[PDB]
């Protein structure tokens, strides 16, 4: 029966796994915003101080 | 084996696509040998870095250096010291780059999958990348070179930017149906774009690159599986090597399962099987005090029982020449290789080793598949029954851990740690 | 044994996506981190 139940349900178990790692995915999407949108106006110009 | 003294420092190596050259890697440098000549040098590079990454452009002029927590990227000519490219655009990082094939450009992978920049060596053209997912993997070339497909990934969901290579437009972006993607292959005669999804899904998603699927591989929706996976250079046949001991070898033609190649266990279910081992021997003559305790590769038909994570899946499907058999081998066989003969589609030639497997590489223009484990030996499965060949005394405790073999396969590369091995095997055929 | 195999194939998947969560938690915080360094 608990046999049953490893099956029931970790489909749904995948699926939380799915929402944490798009949890995870949206975040990183915002920091990697926050890296195009610092570069686009602190590496245009800071590039020189490199370069 | 005709050879070269022990490389020192060669920490690892690459060989050339017309196979004249090796590089070597020591940690700070690069050997460029011309084996045709002799195994000896044309030139060497020096770094004062760390060098992580070393590749030769596809028509052998370049090399491509990447250098580690300092994000360089250098190229040089091999032909023309006087032509020194460096990719210093480090604020994003230089996290890997490879080479774009008659495009005479590098593909610069800065981090945090932002931008995989193309640097033209010929005129920068720094075309953006809209979120590159990978570096090396999720990137490939077309049969024919002209289109790349890349693994992407924006809103986050995986996608595949279908690029020109020859102006790096976009031009056939599409959404995969994919959980997450792992790489990227075309087909041989590039009819379609098949699309290596997780092994959480089983699947492969065959798109055509101008209208989206073709055909899809089905997934079992709940077990890992599509754990490698590889073309013929046949017409096309596809073998995926799943994670449940099997492949699928799909003819890509009709796109349709020549049924499951399954390893199994037992040898004595197999209606073909032949079984070999490397066993313990003496040398071969006339040999002196060299000394014996030594192995060579026996039949052993006798042999029955052969020998999460890694563990199950197939490790590999390589296609020999003509793919009239598959190199296989599954994780779950740590000491044995698999090697199916199709058409029969049923296994035959079994060899058990005297220590893990490490890798297989099949001669071009024929089998003789080369078997490396880190043992200072080559073992073969010969065509003509069985092969071992001794590695000398050079090295006498190089053992072998990673193995090239040239396309034009006379020649072999054989790595260890900080140390190679350059040779010429029983390679009379 | 028919429930077995499913179970375990689902465990199988299970931890391979937990692997992809925590590469992008890494990934999380080495991006925080790179943010941080480009600001200071």
């Amino acid at each position: 029966k608990q046999l049953q139940t490893e099956a029931q349900d970790l489909k749904f178990v995948l699926q939380k796994s799915e929402e944490r790692c798009l949890k995870l995915q949206d975040e990183n999407s915002a920091l990697k915003n926050k890296l195009d949108t610092i570069s686009a106006k602190v590496y245009l110009p800071s590039c020189e101080k490199g370069f | 084996m005709q050879f070269s003294n022990i490389i020192q420092g060669a920490c690892s190596a690459i060989f050339s696509q017309d196979s004249s050259l090796i590089a070597i890697s020591n940690g700070s440098k690069i050997l460029i040998k011309d084996i045709n000549q002799e195994l000896i040098n044309r030139n060497v590079y020096s770094f004062q870095d760390i060098i992580t990454h070393m590749e030769f452009s596809p028509d052998n002029q370049l090399i491509l250096v990447v250098q580690s927590n300092s994000n360089t990227v250098e190229v040089k000519n091999f032909n023309d010291e006087q032509w020194i490219c460096k990719i210093v655009d480090q604020a994003c990082g230089l996290l890997h780059a490879v080479w774009a094939p008659d495009s005479r450009s590098i593909i610069t992978f800065s981090d945090f999958q932002m931008k995989a920049t193309i640097y033209s060596l010929t005129d920068k053209q720094q075309y953006l990348i809209k979120n590159p997912k990978y570096t090396d993997k999720g990137l490939s070339f077309s049969s024919d070179g002209k289109f790349m497909a890349l693994a992407e990934r924006r809103d986050i969901k995986d996608y595949i930017g279908i690029y020109y290579t020859k102006d790096w437009k976009l031009v056939n972006h599409f959404q995969v149906d994919t959980m997450d993607l792992v790489d990227i292959q075309w087909s041989k005669d590039d009819g379609s774009i098949l699309v290596w999804d997780s092994s959480i899904n089983y699947k492969f998603l065959v798109y055509h690159p101008s209208n989206g699927l073709i055909q899809r591989i089905q997934p079992y929706e709940y077990a890992l599986g599509i754990k490698c996976v590889e073309l013929s250079n046949t017409p096309n046949f596809v073998a995926i090597g799943s994670y449940d001991e099997k492949i699928r070898l799909v003819n890509t033609l009709t796109w349709k399962i020549i049924t499951e190649l399954e390893h199994k266990a037992n040898i004595k279910e197999y209606s073909n099987a032949v079984v070999y081992r490397e066993q313990n021997s003496t040398l071969l003559n006339a040999q002196h005090l060299v000394d014996r305790t030594t192995t060579q590769f026996v039949i052993d038909e006798s042999i029955n029982k052969l020998p999460k994570s890694q563990q199950s899946g197939v490790t590999d499907v390589t296609f020999s020449f003509n793919a009239n058999y598959i190199a296989s081998k599954s994780a779950s066989f740590p000491n044995a290789v698999f090697i199916w003969e199709v058409s029969l589609l049923e296994l035959r030639y079994i060899i058990l080793l005297q220590n893990p497997v490490k890798g297989f590489l099949w001669s071009h223009n024929s089998n003789n598949l080369i078997i490396y484990a880190g043992s200072n030996k080559i073992y073969f499965w010969s065509l003509d029954g069985a092969s071992v060949c001794e590695l000398p005394q050079y090295g006498k405790q190089f053992s072998v851990n990673k193995v090239l073999w040239n396309k034009n396969s006379k020649c072999l590369v054989l790595i260890d740690r900080r140390d190679a091995i350059i040779g010429y095997p029983p390679i009379d055929l």
